[PDB]
């Protein structure tokens, strides 16, 4: 019967892992708002704006304390005192204005709820703002969580986007213990928190170009037959399962299409570069 | 008399924005656009194989990254010395063309509406404005308010799976979306096969149905009931605009040309004349009086005197310029869809061929509106006539090496407007790497010498007759559909 309620933060995000979540299908993006979720607080898509938006997200977090899922799209910038990502601004019983930082945000909000599920590499891993010539200091979800000492149940749903699969999936997954532990245990979780059920294949042990690459047929360039192991592939080193799963309810995938870059593992972008360099 | 309002966050753009405004006699007299959130793609790019940049750009915007991609690609396309084939050019334009409609529609409904229509009484369509001055408050007979606005409301709901299928047309060709796989130096990744074609070539179908049978009639609808919205958020009627979607080898010719309009007069757009400047900017440059694009410089400061935004501020021949769908149908100035020219005669009184036919209005809040489903009309137009010219089997690939030391320039225009990447390669790594993207010329702050970023100007004597309910503040920044994503990088 009752929704799960979810108030979605991004930081330094791309909005793309929101995107992503609006390609859903089965359920598509309609039910998901309608029937599954309670979307209380996203920046995007939401009616309200400023003061009453605010206002709505923490009258949220205060009501449904300890009973609502924090959403964390992008990663948390610390130089600086948190002044790379300004998320909105609170004004006082006095008419003065305060800034809040992602930072502040997070700190405030996650001991609030119920869960955080960082959607993204970003905010999983730390992803392409946290990559090396970045001078923001930007962090990961669980970096910050260990820096702060907070201890909120925290799952990573990774992805440059992940598949609206995997976020839809992971939440669902949630809520449903939430309701009945017992009969709907948590998801298991790889070391690095993410769900098992979606990262515990390897893309190249699950890849339809197996048997070519074991037959060392390459493809010399991107429209030529073959494995593209040599176009500089990642799948070995990969764990999604994208091979079954494929994109945009089942058009393409990386592989068929051109290249894995590796984008739901830890390591992303630096350890997966130069994409067009073999592994 | 006057009242300061600030709204931070600004809700319904594509990521991080503070406006304040000052009002006085019931309208705004100044105006701030501030951006709160950098990452760096500039200074993360350096000293890297120059060929991931068309990846790692990608993850400035997950609302364009087709865009970026597309820049990318073509500023190494120029650097490597490789010329794409005429095959790879097409798949390249049929890719980003799929994202252009995804982008205007995912716009208007999912951004903007919300300022027009009533949703249902549910999170995240409520809470809201109290005097929101709606399609159910501005319509007096109740009967056509009520249909009037669930006709709306069904567009926005129905838009949903367009937007959708949108992406199922980019990933065709392009691998997934957001961040595609398949445009690359050297053109791109998959030959098109003739059952995918046909198969984009569906789904395409449906999408064009729903921009000419619903959403057209939507925009020139909602028009006909706010036209006091044509009349405000003017700004500096300068544009801009740099090409889009080449339509021969020889990126001669495009779907929407480059030019330049500036204070009531037309200009050959010139890439020396653009520089940004950062008085009121979070950052450092080495040398005063703004700076070309090719001598761009990264260098946050945050604690920067009388800075107020992550945005530089690009000016053309020192003007403040406006960019998006109102610059490039401006500037193109092409005829008007059948829709388009039945509605304004019908629902207006307004005679009108060609988009400069506007005149005024369409530099105003519901002129940027209309300019933006004209636009998706156009581009559905084209999209249609690409999928006859692209070849199944036809090679999209050719090989390159990355070179020692080399420059390139990428083009183009992202759906929010004039996009180029500047990439500088030396010993074979990104030296440097200079973004001036669609938003950077829109929502700017002040340059040194004070002049006002396009949004800044524009909010100038928006109407305000209810603080507590700002509403137009709002309906003006959104009908620019900004991107701070992209904007700051
Ligand atoms: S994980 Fe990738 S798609 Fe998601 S916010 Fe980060 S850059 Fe964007
Ligand atoms: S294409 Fe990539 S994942 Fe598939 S077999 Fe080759 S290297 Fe492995
Ligand atoms: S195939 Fe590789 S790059 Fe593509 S979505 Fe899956 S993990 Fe990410
Ligand atoms: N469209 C788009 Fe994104 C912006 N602004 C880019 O470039
Ligand atoms: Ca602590
Ligand atoms: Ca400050
Ligand atoms: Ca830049
Ligand atoms: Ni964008
Ligand atoms: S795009």
């Amino acid at each position: 019967a009752k929704k799960a309620p979810v108030i979605w933060v991004q930081g330094q995000g791309c909005t793309g892992c929101s995107v992503s979540l609006l390609n859903a299908v089965h359920p598509r993006i309609k039910e998901i708002l309608l029937d599954v979720i309670s979307l209380e607080f996203h920046p995007t898509v939401m009616a309200s704006e400023g003061e009453m938006a605010l206002a709505h997200m923490y009258e949220i977090a205060e009501k449904f304390n300890g009973n609502f899922f924090l959403l964390v799209e992008g990663a948390i910038p610390t130089a600086k005192e948190g002044r790379y990502c300004i998320v909105g601004e609170t004004l006082d019983a006095k008419g003065h204005h305060h800034e809040v930082t992602m930072m502040e945000l997070i700190r405030d909000l996650a001991p609030k709820s119920l869960a955080t599920v960082a959607v993204g590499t970003c905010s999983a891993y730390g992803g392409i703002p946290a990559a090396e010539g970045n001078v923001t200091g930007s962090k990961s979800v669980r970096d910050f969580f260990a820096d702060e000492k907070i201890e909120k149940l925290l799952v990573n749903v990774p992805g440059c986007p992940p598949h609206p699969d995997w976020m839809v999936g992971t939440l669902v997954a949630a809520w449903s213990h939430v309701l009945n532990p017992t009969e709907h245990p948590l998801p298991e979780l790889d070391d690095d928190g993410r769900p098992l059920l979606f990262f515990g294949d390897n893309i190249h042990e699950n890849c339809p170009y197996l048997d070519k690459y074991d037959n060392s047929e390459f493809a010399e360039t991107f429209t030529k037959p073959g494995c593209k192991a040599e176009l500089g592939c990642k799948g070995p080193s990969t764990y999604a399962d994208c091979a079954k799963r494929r994109w945009n309810n089942g058009i393409n995938w990386c592989v068929e299409n051109a290249v894995c870059i590796g984008c739901v593992e830890p390591d992303f972008p630096d350890g997966k570069s130069p994409f067009y360099v073999a592994e | 008399g006057k009242v300061k309002i600030s709204i931070d966050p600004l809700t319904r753009v594509e990521g991080h924005l503070k406006i304040e405004v000052e009002v006085k006699d019931g309208k705004v007299v100044d105006a701030k656009c501030s951006g709160g959130m950098f990452r760096g793609f500039e200074q993360i790019l350096r000293g890297r194989d120059p060929r991931d940049s068309s990846q790692i750009v990608q993850r400035i915007c997950g609302v364009c990254p087709t865009a970026h991609c597309t820049a990318s690609v073509m500023a190494q396309d120029d650097a490597f010395g490789v010329k794409v084939t005429t095959n790879g050019r097409i798949t390249r334009n049929l890719i980003f063309g799929a994202n252009y409609l995804q982008s205007h529609i995912l716009h208007f409904y999912h951004l903007a509406a919300l300022d027009y229509v009533k949703g249902p009484d549910v999170s995240p369509f409520v809470p809201r404005y109290a005097n929101a001055d709606l399609l159910t408050d501005r319509i007096k007979d109740g009967a056509k308010a009520d249909a009037t606005n669930t006709y709306g409301l069904n567009q926005y709901l129905k838009a949903l799976e367009i937007r959708r299928i949108c992406h199922e047309m980019v990933a065709m060709f392009g691998g997934r979306m957001p961040h595609v796989q398949g445009m690359v130096v050297g053109g791109a990744t998959e030959i098109p096969t003739a059952d995918k074609v046909a198969e984009y070539a569906a789904r395409f179908k449906e999408v064009q149905k729903f921009v000419i049978e619903e959403y057209l009639p939507l925009i020139y609808t909602l028009g006909s009931v706010y036209t006091d919205l044509f009349e405000t958020g003017i700004g500096w009627k300068n544009v801009i605009a740099f090409g889009v979607f080449p339509e021969d080898d020889d990126y001669k010719t495009f779907l929407l040309k480059p030019g330049v309009y500036i204070d009531g007069k037309d200009e050959e757009f010139d890439s020396k004349l653009v520089k940004e400047y950062v008085g009121h900017s979070f950052f450092d440059h080495s040398a005063p009086g703004g700076l070309h694009y090719s001598v761009g410089e990264t260098n946050p400061n945050p604690d920067k005197p009388g800075a107020y935004s992550f945005v530089k501020a690009p000016r053309y021949k020192d003007k403040p310029c406006e960019v998006g769908p109102l610059a490039r149908m401006w500037v193109q100035n092409p005829e008007l869809s059948p829709v388009g020219q039945k509605l304004l005669k019908e629902l207006y009184g307004i005679e009108a061929k060609n988009f400069r036919d506007l005149g005024d209005k369409a530099f105003s809040i519901m002129g940027r509106h209309v300019a933006r489903a004209e636009e998706t009309w156009l581009t559905a137009v084209a999209v249609e006539k690409w999928l006859k010219q692209v070849q199944p089997g036809a090679e999209t690939y050719v090989k390159s090496e990355i070179p020692d030391a080399a420059e390139g320039t990428g083009f183009t225009e992202a759906p929010r407007g004039a996009l180029l990447h500047y990439l500088k390669i030396k010993d074979k790594k990104i030296e440097n790497y200079q973004i001036v993207s669609a938003t950077l010329w829109n929502a700017n702050p002040r340059d040194d010498m004070g002049q006002r970023g396009p949004i800044e100007e524009a909010l100038i004597g928006v109407p305000v007759p209810d603080i507590k309910n700002p509403v137009n503040v709002g309906r003006l920044v959104r009908s620019y559909d900004p991107x701070l994503g992209c904007a700051v990088h």
